[PDB]
């Protein structure tokens, strides 16, 4: 299963100059391009073997288009600080996401576009990609100026059309590391907390893609009374890391097993201290 | 302000020299383009700012043209060391944003460049007014004037009829274009005709006035002239007649 | 090179429909179509757009085909104001890129025709004058003169609104004294029932 | 505007071993607004050549960056992140703990 | 590769 998703955050900084506008760009958990309205270049960049074969066309294509971005958000800002009546003092941010989803048969799944204001929700396509979720009033005023324009049906354009047919380009051309996958390395630690009870921590590293699941069971039975699992977290060499940890009483570690889920698995994985 | 403003609206430039053309957007819209236009074809794209940034100046003929927008309100626009290829109306337009909702472009009256080799092939026109003839008035109970300005470069005029002191346009009719009085000179003077037609009874009044207007943009103010004809600066011409009821 | 692709020129007639066709068979479902327009002596201006469905507006409606491989600006009942340059715009990002358009041309409707060409004395006590080829059919097509120094303008239509009279003219002249308003409107221009005077 | 502070986790690129060469990451997600501090520290000094990830956010647009140096760790030298932003009166400082 | 263009608020 396989997504392309970008990601495009722009903060206005009120005494300082124009809004900072940052965009990055993905293909599953791979990052391959990325955009920042401060650095020197001024140009879309790589950030993945794959991409740089590309040619100078699309280079230049995929950096006039993401200023045109960068340029529409700048207006936005100013759009959203009337619709809410706030000062020119304050810095906002808006953000928008969007991508699609292609099934492992590479056919189209779903797409989406949405887009907050100061970290929330403000309005969003639905899974029809044919209508919008609103928030407040002010999302209205947009929703009506979009459904108008006939947003909706040049977005779905895309996510049907060029959207899923670049992410396939994109999972051909680099095919040789996005469609590999790496198995977790996996271990457990033990940690006495104190005189009766020791920590069991479930390690899952080096693995790829980040989709993974990691469980504690007693006696086979799924637990979850006790259990801390932190974020799957990079690596930094394009690979992640997880953990999951539960307290146990002393002397019992041995009715507890931890089990480990990860499309490059033969099948799950269980460990017992 | 309300609308897209440009100017000057018209501008002799001698070929060689530098010009420099201004665009005010309508207040608050965020995009503005540059465009340029000939005889017979549509806009040709030159260049496009988002606020100050320029986004597309891949339009722009050469390293003698560049545009500036430096406050993101006010855009010039400016031609070095002009070529008489660069004779041209050159037109501006604005749109409140960018972006999918497609904000329509507002386009402004333009700017007539015309880049001449010799600021002394520069002419004002002569106008004269054709009465209607009796045989016309007779078969068809109506009267049809004729304006003829002529001999006058670059092709900067503006044709306007007046009756009784008050500008008219209903019955009226003025060439689109101008005729070259020499074919063979792209140098050629030119010549512009217009008809106003009126009823024959309106025309037999001897209190009706009947002028031809001609305004014609030529030398500015600070242009050097040393001709002893008198220098040709923007003027009306006008020629008259009154109406005979015989 | 050019996304759309226009007849060059077309005409109608007053009071009737105009379908003003446009050609983009390479579009894409995130290309919008954009119709502009251009009257004598303006700048363009907004007439419609739209991406798949039908639009209607106060000036106009736009056809837009099942494939979207082309589309139909419709004026419902042309009016001599009307004529204008028409530009077919395909866009995908605000780039709006003209074509040369379709040049539209609104005959009107001469029902009386009277075909005739008269002489007109210079107002100023000059020895001047010029010929006037008036009130012919629309379907009339004058021409340029082949004699440099003779001059033949365009057919011109007026409007005399406060009658609801409307007639064509063209206009011609020369400075050579031998010249005559019948040559310059020969027979290879001019009709019959031609009203041609002393 | 809800400002939420971030969360935090110091840790290896690869499992530790004294002398042999590494990256030291400092992990912050889950914050808003988006501007952050980031410091890796070597025995409390700040280590000067850090980099970090493009900012990105998550499905609940909270951002998330990754700050990373390359170290050889010690038995004896102390590595931490210490990291400012709006929502911290005081900069938060996570010890990397090897032996987790 | 970037949608053409997006659209303002």
């Amino acid at each position: 299963s396989h997504s392309m998703r970008y990601f495009f955050t722009s903060v206005s900084r009120p005494g300082r100059g124009e809004p900072r506008f940052i965009a990055v760009g993905y293909v599953d958990d791979t990052q391959f391009v990325r955009f920042d309205s401060d650095a020197a270049s001024q140009r879309m960049e790589p950030r993945a073997p794959w991409i740089e074969q590309e040619g100078p066309e699309y280079w230049d294509g995929e950096t006039r288009k993401v200023k045109a971005h960068s340029q529409t958000h700048r207006v936005d800002l100013g759009t959203l600080r009337g619709y809410y009546n706030q000062s020119e003092a304050g810095s906002h941010t808006v953000q928008r996401m969007y991508g699609c989803d292609v099934g492992s048969d590479w056919r189209f799944l779903r797409g989406y576009h949405q887009y907050a204001y100061d970290g929330k929700d403000y309005i969003a396509l639905k899974e029809d990609l044919r209508s919008w979720t609103a928030a407040d009033m002010a999302a209205q005023t947009t929703k009506h100026k979009w459904e108008a324009a006939h947003v909706a049906e040049q977005l779905r354009a895309y996510l049907e059309g060029t959207c899923v047919e670049w992410l396939r380009r994109y999972l051909e051309n680099g095919k040789e590391t996005l469609q590999r996958t790496d198995a977790p390395k996996t271990h457990m630690t033990h940690h006495a907390v104190s005189d009766h009870e020791a920590t069991l921590r479930c390690w899952a590293l080096s693995f790829y893609p980040a989709e993974i699941t990691l469980t504690w069971q007693r006696d086979g039975e799924d637990q979850t009374q006790d259990t801390e699992l932190v974020e799957t977290r990079p690596a930094g060499d394009g690979t992640f890391q997880k953990w999951a940890a539960v307290v146990v009483p002393s002397g019992q570690e041995q009715r507890y097993t931890c089990h480990v889920q990860h499309e490059g698995l033969p099948k799950p994985l269980t460990l017992r201290w | 302000g309300a609308g897209v403003s440009q100017s000057p609206r018209y501008k002799v430039t001698k070929r060689g020299q530098d010009v420099a053309l201004r665009c005010d957007p309508i207040s608050g819209h965020v995009s503005l383009y540059w465009y340029r236009q000939a005889l017979g074809q549509g806009p040709e794209f030159l260049t496009y700012f988002n606020y100050e940034a320029q986004q597309d100046k891949s339009g722009l003929p050469n390293d003698r043209f560049s545009a500036e927008r430096p406050e993101g309100s006010i855009s010039t626009l400016t031609i070095q060391r002009t070529e008489q290829r660069d004779s041209a109306m050159y037109r501006c337009a604005s749109s409140l944003a960018p972006g999918t909702t497609n904000e329509k472009l507002f386009f402004g009256s333009g700017t007539q460049l015309s880049v001449l080799e010799d600021l002394n092939k520069v002419f004002p026109p002569e106008v004269a007014v054709f009465e209607p003839s009796e045989a016309e008035i007779s078969h068809t109970q109506k009267a049809t004037l004729v304006c003829l300005a002529t001999g006058f470069y670059p092709d900067h005029v503006e044709l306007s009829w007046w009756v009784n002191g008050k500008e008219v346009h209903s019955g009226v009719c003025t060439d689109p274009q101008p005729l070259k009085e020499q074919p063979a000179l792209n140098d050629s003077r030119y010549a512009l005709s217009s008809r106003l037609r009126v009823s024959a009874t309106f025309w037999q009044n001897p209190r009706n006035h009947f002028r031809c207007q001609v305004q014609f943009y030529g030398l500015s103010e600070n242009d050097e002239w040393t001709q002893d004809r008198a220098k040709p600066v923007t003027q009306i011409v006008s020629a008259e007649a009154w109406g005979r009821a015989d | 090179d050019a996304k759309t692709t226009q007849p060059n020129s077309m005409e109608s007639n007053e009071e009737e429909p105009v379908h003003l066709p446009c050609n983009h068979s390479t579009i894409s479902g995130t290309d919008y179509i954009h119709w502009y327009r251009q009257l004598p002596s303006q700048g363009p201006e907004y007439v419609i757009h739209g991406l798949t469905s039908n639009v209607n507006n106060r000036m106009a409606s736009l056809a837009i085909a099942e494939d979207r491989k082309s589309s139909t600006l419709i004026l419902h009942r042309a009016t001599l104001r009307d004529a204008a340059v028409y530009y077919c715009i395909l866009d995908n990002n605000n780039d709006m890129r003209f074509g040369a358009g379709t040049r539209l041309t609104v005959k009107p409707n001469i029902q009386n025709p009277d075909p005739a060409v008269y002489q007109l004395r210079d107002s100023k006590s000059s020895d001047k004058s010029v010929c006037l080829f008036t009130d012919f059919d629309s379907q009339t097509n004058v021409s340029q003169s082949k004699d440099s120094d003779v001059y033949i303008t365009d057919k011109c239509v007026l409007d005399m609104r406060s009658m609801d009279f409307k007639s064509n003219s063209a206009v011609a002249w020369s400075n050579k004294s031998d010249f005559a308003c019948a040559n310059a409107f020969n027979n290879s221009i001019i009709p019959e029932d031609t009203f041609f005077p002393s | 505007m809800i400002q939420r502070t971030p969360k935090i986790q110091v840790y290896s690129r690869h499992p530790a071993e004294n002398g042999k060469s590494n990256f030291l990451n400092c992990y912050v997600s889950g914050f808003h607004p988006s501007d952050i501090e980031v410091d890796l520290l070597k025995n409390g000094e700040r280590i000067e050549k850090v980099e970090h990830s493009d900012l990105s956010f998550s499905k609940d647009w909270s951002f998330y960056l990754l700050y990373y140096t390359e170290f050889t760790p010690t038995e004896k030298d102390e590595y931490a992140c210490r990291v400012n932003h709006v929502t911290l009166s005081q900069p938060k400082i996570v010890k990397w703990d090897r032996d987790m | 590769n970037l949608v053409p263009m997006v659209a303002t608020v």
